[PDB]
This record gives C-alpha cells, sequence and structure tokens, in this order.
C-alpha cells in the first residue's frame, strides 16, 4: 500500500505532469498503452510501482492521477497524445474558461463551478488505496489556475482528509517565459493561502531551470519541452524513494523528518546534477565525489539563491544509479573541509543519505545524456528566502500604487486580503531570519 | 523458569531475529526446530527460551512486534525465519515514522492489546514464568515508542515478574533522523522506571569498534549487530546453560543493581571478531580479562576509568584454567581496586561455561554496572537540550497529541538519573 495520489492543475501542472509520467513509465517499463511485461501478478499487486499506478484486470497500470485545469486545450493533447491509454477519462478534467491569469478567478469566480467535481474524482482514487499516504500536487505559482484554484483544493483536501500529508511541486515565475504581469500577486496570494495546508513544498525557479537548460545543455532558447525534462528528473528522483525499493533506499517520509523543523519551514532546496548533453558525456564518466560536488554549486539549483551566505537546517542526499555508501562518504568528508557549509546551532551536522540502484533514465529525443549516477540533494537552507524576498518586491512595487488590483476586486475580492497575505509573507521572512540566529 | 522475549521495531527484530540464529545454533537447533546436537548440555536448560512440541520441536518463546511488515517480512523469509511461532508475528500498516508519540500513544496503542493477548498466551503456557526480554532501539519510534508502551502495561499484569532490555542507543555517527535524541530520552525516562536491567548497547561505541579496532571501513548495521549478537549471546548464556549458580533474571538482578533506578549495565566482549574474518590463534585467559575490561571492548561508549564498578559480572566460555580465570580476575581487581567501589565486598563475580560461542575456541562477555555509564545519559541530554532549546523539529510530536511539558519532566529526570550515578562516583 502507501499509495500515493498526484493532482495536476493548470498549464503548468499538467505539462510537467506529462513529462513526469511518461518518465515514469520508462523507468518502470510500462508502454504507452499501460502494459507491463515484466509485472506477473495481474490486476493488482503491492509491489513499490503500485505506489503510483494502479491495476486493471486488463493488466493496464494506471496512474493514481488527476489532471485538471480550466481551459480544455493543454489537457486535450493529453486526452489525443502518446499516452491518452494511460489515463482513463474521468481522470481527465476540463472546463470551458480559464482563470485569466487572476488567482480570483480561479480561486471563485471560475473554479467553485469545478470544486466539487474535482474532489469527487479524487475520491474515486482514494477509494481504490488500500493504505493512501497522501497527496502530491503540481502548480504555477503565477497562472490563475495553478494560482486560485490550486489553493481552494488544497484548502478542501484539508477538510476532506484531514491531515492526510499534502506534498508541492510549485513553479515560480520568470520573466523569461512569464505568461502575465500580475504573477507576483497570484504568487503571493497562493502562498499564503496554502500555507497551512501544506506539509513540505518543493519549489522551481524557471529562471533556475531556463539557465540550466541554456549553460550545460547548450540549449539557445529553452521550451516548456526543454524545461518539463529537466524537471520530471528531479521530480523522478524526488519520488524514486516511493517508486522503487532497495536496502539502502530511504523513503521520502525520513528525509521530510529531518527537513521541516517548523511547520511553515517547509520549503527545502534542490539541487540535482549531472545535467549535461550526450557530446559532453561522451568518453566522460562523472564520478560519485564530482556530482556530489556539485550539488554544492548555485549554478545547479532548482531555486536562484546563495545559501554560501546562509545556514543550513538540513542537508539530504538522494543517489540512484551505480552509487555505493563507501564513495558518498568519501565524497561529503572532502566536500566539508572544502566549501561554504555551516549548520544553524540547534541542529546536528550529518548529511542524510539514500540511494536506489536503478540507474537513471532519459526520455527519447531528449537533451539530456544518460549517465550511470545522479544525484539530487535536498537542503533546508535559509537562503531559500531570497526568493520570497524577490517576489515580495516586486509585489509591493505594484500594490503601493494598486496597479491591476481592480481585476482581482471585480472577482470579489478584498485589498484586506492582500494585505493579510503580505503580512504572512512578511512574518515568513522573518521566520526563515529567526531560525539563523545563534542560540541564547 | 521461562523467559518471555519480545522484538519490536526495525532494530529490536533485526537483532533479535540474529540472536534466535546464534543461540539456537548453540543449542542445536535448526531452522525446521529440530534438534541435531551431541551434548545434553544444550537441552538441560533450554525451557528457558524455547517452547516444547510434539515430535520434540523447539520454538522460541519469541513475539515479533512493529508497526509496519517490512522488518518482519525479512524475518520470516530470514535463515531463521520458519522457527517462530506464526501466530506471534503482531504487526500493524502504518508504521511510526521515527516518533516516539505514534508508538507510545497513537499508532501503538492502536495495536498493543493484539501484542498482550500473544504475551498472556505464552504466559499461561509457561511452569514458572521468570519475566520478560525486550530488544528494540531508543532512536526510533515503534521499538522506543510503542515497545515502552508494552513495558509499562506488561508491568500492570505482570507486576511481580522481572523486565529486561537490550536496548539500542542512538548515536549521530549511525544516525536515521534527527529526532532520535528526542525518542532516546523519552524512552529512558521509561526504562528507569519499569525495567530491572537494561543492557546499554551503544551505536556510537558499536561503530567506533567496527571502525577503529575491526578496520571495517564502513561499517554497516549488519556489522554491528555483529557485535550485539556476540554480546546478547554472552550475557545469557548463564541463563541458557547449566552453571554452577543457575543464574536467573531475579537473582542477577539482586546481584547487580544495589538501588533500583541504577540499573543500566555497560556489556563488554572479547575477542572483538568482524564477521566472515575467523581467528586461528585462541586468546589466553589474561588476554581476554586484559581486553573485556578494556574501554575498546565496550558496547557503550564510556571511559570506564572516569567512573567506578558498582558491581561486575564476567562470563569466560571455552576449555581452560578456571583457576586461570579466577586468579586473573582475582588481578584485575586487585591491581585497579580504585575503580571498584569499597562499600560493596566482593562485588565482582566470574563463571564459566564449556560450551564456546561459534568460530571462537574461547571468549569472555562483561557485565558491568559502571557510574561511568552517566557519560551515555549526558551525551544523550546535550543533544536534546541543543533542539528543544529552540523547540526544533517538536511539531511532529506535538501533532499526536504531546506536550512541552512532556518532554521537560523527561530531560529532568534523565538528568536527575545522571546525578544520581554522580552521588556514587564519589562515596
Ligand atoms: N516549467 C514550466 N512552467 C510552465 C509551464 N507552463 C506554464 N508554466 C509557467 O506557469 C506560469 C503561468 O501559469 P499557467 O500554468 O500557464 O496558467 P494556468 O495554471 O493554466 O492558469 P490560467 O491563467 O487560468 O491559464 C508562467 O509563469 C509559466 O512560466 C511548463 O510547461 N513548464
Ligand atoms: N544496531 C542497530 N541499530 C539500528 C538498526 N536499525 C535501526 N537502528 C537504530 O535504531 C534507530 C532507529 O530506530 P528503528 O528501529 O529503525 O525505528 P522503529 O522500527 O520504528 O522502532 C536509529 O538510531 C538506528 O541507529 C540495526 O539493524 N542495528
Ligand atoms: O499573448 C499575450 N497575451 C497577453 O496578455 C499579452 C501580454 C501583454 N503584456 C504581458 C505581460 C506579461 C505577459 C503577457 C503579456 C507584460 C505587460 C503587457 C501577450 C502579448 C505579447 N505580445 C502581444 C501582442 C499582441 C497581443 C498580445 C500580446
Ligand atoms: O551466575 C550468576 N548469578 C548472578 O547472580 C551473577 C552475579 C552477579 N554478581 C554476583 C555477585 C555475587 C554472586 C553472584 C553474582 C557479585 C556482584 C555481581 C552470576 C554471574 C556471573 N557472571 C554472569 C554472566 C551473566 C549472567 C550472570 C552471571
Ligand atoms: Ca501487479
Ligand atoms: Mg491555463
Ligand atoms: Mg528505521
Amino acid at each position: 500500500m502507501r499509495e500515493c495520489i498526484s493532482i495536476h492543475v493548470g498549464q503548468a501542472g499538467v505539462q510537467i505532469g506529462n513529462a513526469c509520467w511518461e518518465l515514469y513509465c520508462l523507468e518502470h517499463g510500462i508502454q504507452p498503452d499501460g502494459q507491463m511485461p515484466s509485472d506477473k501478478t495481474i490486476g493488482g499487486g503491492d509491489d513499490s510501482f503500485n505506489t503510483f499506478f494502479s491495476e486493471t484486470g486488463a493488466g493496464k497500470h494506471v496512474p493514481r492521477a488527476v489532471f485538471v485545469d480550466l481551459e480544455p486545450t493543454v489537457i486535450d493533447e493529453v486526452r489525443t497524445g502518446t499516452y491518452r491509454q494511460l489515463f482513463h477519462p474521468e481522470q481527465l478534467i476540463t472546463g470551458k474558461e480559464d482563470a485569466a491569469n487572476n488567482y480570483a478567478r480561479g480561486h471563485y469566480t471560475i473554479g467553485k463551478e469545478i470544486i466539487d467535481l474535482v474532489l469527487d474524482r479524487i475520491r474515486k482514487l482514494a477509494d481504490q488505496c488500500t493504505g493512501l499516504q497522501g497527496f502530491l500536487v503540481f502548480h504555477s505559482f503565477g497562472g490563475g489556475t495553478g494560482s486560485g484554484f490550486t489553493s481552494l483544493l488544497m484548502e478542501r483536501l484539508s477538510v476532506d482528509y484531514g491531515k492526510k500529508s499534502k506534498l508541492e511541486f510549485s513553479i515560480y515565475p520568470a520573466p523569461q517565459v512569464s505568461t502575465a504581469v500580475v504573477e507576483p500577486y497570484n504568487s503571493i496570494l497562493t502562498t499564503h493561502t496554502t500555507l497551512e495546508h501544506s506539509d513540505c513544498a518543493f519549489m522551481v525557479d524557471n529562471e533556475a531551470i531556463y539557465d540550466i537548460c541554456r549553460r550545460n545543455l547548450d540549449i539557445e532558447r529553452p521550451t516548456y519541452t526543454n524545461l518539463n525534462r529537466l524537471i520530471s528528473q528531479i521530480v523522478s528522483s524526488i519520488t524514486a524513494s516511493l517508486r522503487f525499493d532497495g536496502a539502502l533506499n530511504v523513503d521520502l517520509t525520513e528525509f521530510q523528518t529531518n527537513l521541516v523543523p517548523y511547520p511553515r519551514i517547509h520549503f527545502p532546496l534542490a539541487t540535482y546534477a549531472p545535467v549535461i548533453s550526450a557530446e559532453k558525456a561522451y568518453h566522460e564518466q562523472l564520478s560519485v565525489a564530482e556530482i556530489t560536488n556539485a550539488c554544492f554549486e548555485p549554478a545547479n539549483q532548482m531555486v536562484k539563491c546563495d545559501p554560501r551566505h546562509g545556514k543550513y537546517m538540513a542537508c539530504c542526499l538522494l543517489y540512484r544509479g551505480d552509487v555505493v555508501p563507501k564513495d558518498v562518504n568519501a565524497a561529503i568528508a572532502t566536500i566539508k573541509t572544502k566549501r561554504s557549509i555551516q549548520f544553524v546551532d540547534w541542529c546536528p551536522t550529518g548529511f542524510k543519505v539514500g540511494i536506489n540502484y536503478q540507474p537513471p533514465t532519459v526520455v527519447p529525443g531528449g537533451d539530456l545524456a544518460k549517465v550511470q549516477r545522479a544525484v539530487c540533494m535536498l537542503s533546508n537552507t535559509t537562503a531559500i528566502a531570497e526568493a520570497w524576498a524577490r517576489l515580495d518586491h516586486k509585489f509591493d512595487l505594484m500594490y503601493a500604487k494598486r496597479a491591476f488590483v481592480h481585476w482581482y476586486v471585480g472577482e470579489g475580492m478584498e485589498e484586506g486580503e492582500f494585505s493579510e497575505a503580505r503580512e504572512d509573507m512578511a512574518a515568513l521572512e522573518k521566520d526563515y531570519e529567526e531560525v539563523g540566529v545563534d542560540s541564547v | 523458569r521461562e523467559i518471555v522475549h519480545i522484538q519490536a521495531g526495525q532494530c529490536g527484530n533485526q537483532i533479535g531475529a540474529k540472536f534466535w540464529e546464534v543461540i539456537s545454533d548453540e543449542h542445536g537447533i535448526d531452522p525446521t526446530g529440530s534438534y541435531h546436537g551431541d551434548s545434553d548440555l544444550q537441552l538441560e536448560r533450554i525451557n528457558v527460551y524455547y517452547n516444547e512440541a510434539t515430535g520434540n520441536k523447539y520454538v522460541p518463546r519469541a513475539i515479533l512486534v512493529d508497526l509496519e511488515p517490512g522488518t518482519m517480512d525479512s524475518v520470516r523469509s530470514g535463515p531463521f525465519g520458519q522457527i517462530f511461532r506464526p501466530d506471534n508475528f503482531v504487526f500493524g500498516q502504518s508504521g511510526a515514522g521515527n516518533n516516539w508519540a505514534k508508538g507510545h500513544y497513537t499508532e501503538g496503542a492502536e495495536l498493543v492489546d493484539s501484542v498482550l493477548d500473544v504475551v498472556r498466551k505464552e504466559s499461561e503456557s509457561c511452569d514458572c514464568l521468570q519475566g520478560f526480554q525486550l530488544t528494540h532501539s531508543l532512536g526510533g519510534g515503534t521499538g522506543s515508542g510503542m515497545g515502552t508502551l508494552l513495558i509499562s502495561k506488561i508491568r500492570e499484569e505482570y507486576p511481580d515478574r522481572i523486565m529486561n532490555t537490550f536496548s539500542v542507543m542512538p548515536s549521530p555517527k549511525v544516525s536515521d533522523t534527527v529526532v532520535e535524541p528526542y525518542n532516546a530520552t523519552l524512552s529512558v525516562h521509561q526504562l528507569v522506571e519499569n525495567t530491572d536491567e537494561t543492557y546499554c548497547i551503544d551505536n556510537e561505541a558499536l561503530y567506533d569498534i567496527c571502525f577503529r579496532t575491526l578496520k571495517l571501513t564502513t561499517p554497516t548495521y549488519g556489522d554491528l549487530n555483529h557485535l550485539v549478537s556476540a554480546t546478547m549471546s554472552g550475557v545469557t548464556t548463564c541463563l541458557r546453560f547449566p552453571g554452577q549458580l543457575n543464574a536467573d533474571l531475579r537473582k542477577l538482578a539482586v546481584n547487580m543493581v544495589p538501588f533500583p533506578r541504577l540499573h543500566f549495565f555497560m556489556p563488554g566482549f572479547a575477542p572483538l571478531t568482524s564477521r566472515g574474518s575467523q581467528q586461528y590463534r585462541a586468546l589466553t585467559v589474561p588476554e581476554l580479562t586484559q581486553q573485556m575490561f578494556d574501554s575498546k571492548n565496550m558496547m557503550a561508549a564510556c571511559d570506564p576509568r572516569h567512573g567506578r564498578y558498582l558491581t561486575v559480572a564476567a562470563i569466560f566460555r571455552g576449555r581452560m584454567s578456571m583457576k586461570e580465570v579466577d586468579e586473573q580476575m582475582l588481578n584485575v581487581q586487585n591491581k585497579n581496586s580504585s575503580y571498584f567501589v569499597e562499600w560493596i565486598p566482593n562485588n565482582v563475580k566470574t563463571a564459566v561455561c564449556d560450551i564456546p560461542p561459534r568460530g571462537l575456541k574461547m571468549s569472555a562477555t562483561f557485565i558491568g554496572n559502571s557510574t561511568a555509564i552517566q557519560e551515555l545519559f549526558k551525551r544523550i541530554s546535550e543533544q536534546f537540550t541543543a533542539m528543544f532549546r529552540r523547540k526544533a523539529f517538536l511539531h511532529w510530536y506535538t501533532g499526536e497529541g504531546m506536550d512541552e511539558m512532556e518532554f521537560t519532566e523527561a530531560e529532568s529526570n534523565m538528568n536527575d538519573l545522571v546525578s544520581e550515578y554522580q552521588q556514587y562516583q564519589d562515596a
């Protein structure tokens, strides 16, 4: 058991979902029609991949997932795409009108018309679970749906499923692939509303991913497809412990124990390596020490910030592929005596390590080179608050003039909600400052 | 006098399964549960740990407990997995997530009654139950939380029976989560009140032995458990085999524990060996005696020279001159009489068993009630305080209904225990 239900909200959530589930299928040897020849228990099973896939009597392995968007055209591509057989039609939910880059429309005007339906379809998945562990929610901060509808859904899920764990994969906005000028507004509103309802949230800075695609894969102008294939690899690394077994396999919930010292401090910084092109990876083996050292290069982070100017409250290393503890310990010992790694005084300094022997996988015609070993570092750093600071500043510039606020007020929102949301962010920035101060 | 064995949690079941694997071989019992030995010495007191069935089948009087089926499924598919009574497998599905509160108050409370039914069924079969022995860790959630819950409820239903524990202490050198000092401190609070005898098995010591002495570059839990199973076989020898005194759990407690709360023992073992690597040269008695008393051979990371021995029990195994053992043991006491309290006359006892453990022609196991054990609890207390002063990671516990006051109380009692051990170090 220990099933996990994924929820993909809005364009970003859906399109990232496409990349993730395609990648999952290739890692588990699942065909586009859902058949899995290596799986001998037909119609069911308690294997590790069953945490993410249910099984029909016809031998089809179906994602424990719901795709939701208030506009049909993005999910319509899933309905007619390569993996259309993978999903039951009821898992793919669409409206007729998007939220138009407006949190208010996603949370209230348009979202309220479909929220009951979404919950019913989620319930149908949950009732198929013998031991539901929690939910994984994929969405953007900037979109009207990814922002507005997600926060509504998260609130409703806390009511219907109590304290059942809810994890986030949140797309942090970037100017290079921006879709609206009010994305800072939507970002602050969602973070505020969702904060009490999320147990752990993995932010993905689009500018960080944009930079990595340009720098490491030599993609002159990355597309959403370029970004998503990289993101899915990070997502895969994090969910790998849930989808595979192994002696040195450490469950994500154990890392989570170390990563969240206080309920509001639940935003880990992800760093992934190696991101390298086929041209460069040829006749070039990146060792355990090399990819581990790459985790402390800020250029490889999922979020733009400087941990070297912050303090650590946890450090987790999630390896996959040809990796043994001996080489990990040696690599860590080297790194500790050469890097700017400083912990807060109220937390132990030991790195938590997990290893999944299942080697990394790449999607056909992709840009990422296929390597024998990869690593995803999850660290709790005060430096991630820099991401909040940049967003909150852009929020302040516009809100001081109440620019674009009328689009929200017109949908029933009040200025009090804006100020309430901003104050919560101010307290959150203060929280990250406080946890970094030395004990008395 | 029957003993009921219990093993709780991942650690508890893994060292527990290893314990049964080792002594079964010593008593000539195979995985099938059939005896195939050559000495009558093996079966004379085999009733202490084994039930007998028709056709002369020997079944361990053991109860396997956990809140997740993962580790117990590995046991049942392990070498001696089939020997255990299948009805004694009592497990949940939710797990404890390395959370003492979950094991003690919520998840474990839901399963604890099912366990006690199996304890009761085993006890009613006993001609004269002497007590219980528990294997568990203190750093996790199930073995620590639910384990101490079981102990409390077992005491309620069997208040005149002895409770013994093999408690694995957490260490940053071999750590799973950061909340281990919380779980450990909460557990020690329970063990002080509700056990008569606790063998302190320190993972810090086990790691150091494997790394420094055994020259194992990167020791695994399996490497750590080779030292545990060797120690456990040793300390239970006088319970399992015919000896000069025919020791039981109560007589051990009376002789080892001068004050009720000071019942936390430092185990020691010699020679220290690693898995697979066979030694060809048997140690002389003077070597066994010198090594077993050395800090490097202590299973608890405490310097015995930083304190004084209240009581000491020792067991030499193998064919040797018991006269030579007597001389050497008397020599240690006469050479270092300052590390033995003078207000407990003749506080060192030694026994000898003919049967040696597998792979060794002779060995020596050490059980010491030293005031130096305070170093262990002080270490846990410091790690506890470093987090608790900022209330770090406390939401995992308050989320299960616990209050901050319960942490403060647990902290105070362990610090009291420390000062109590310090009191007799300067007597
Ligand atoms: N990494 C990544 N980001 C995306 C992708 N699609 C959209 N985004 C980001 O999402 C933000 C806008 O939110 P969307 O998801 O596109 O909009 P929505 O959730 O459908 O809500 P609506 O406004 O109602 O359409 C922008 O900042 C985009 O950069 C994607 O496929 N990959
Ligand atoms: N010696 C030893 N210690 C272990 C083992 N497994 C876990 N531990 C220790 O026990 C603590 C974790 O507790 P665990 O038994 O895994 O939690 P539980 O299953 O919920 O009771 C940590 O401090 C570990 O060092 C093992 O196989 N051997
Ligand atoms: O496709 C689009 N939809 C939008 O809302 C437009 C937009 C305007 N601003 C945007 C901002 C952010 C993101 C999208 C847009 C910043 C301020 C003005 C954008 C667009 C770019 N060039 C165009 C030419 C003709 C018609 C539409 C467009
Ligand atoms: O057989 C035994 N029964 C006891 O009560 C033990 C004992 C401890 N002290 C005694 C004293 C006096 C007499 C007997 C004993 C002095 C202080 C401590 C003694 C023993 C010696 N080595 C062992 C190894 C494992 C288990 C038991 C023993
Ligand atoms: Ca199956
Ligand atoms: Mg959209
Ligand atoms: Mg464990």
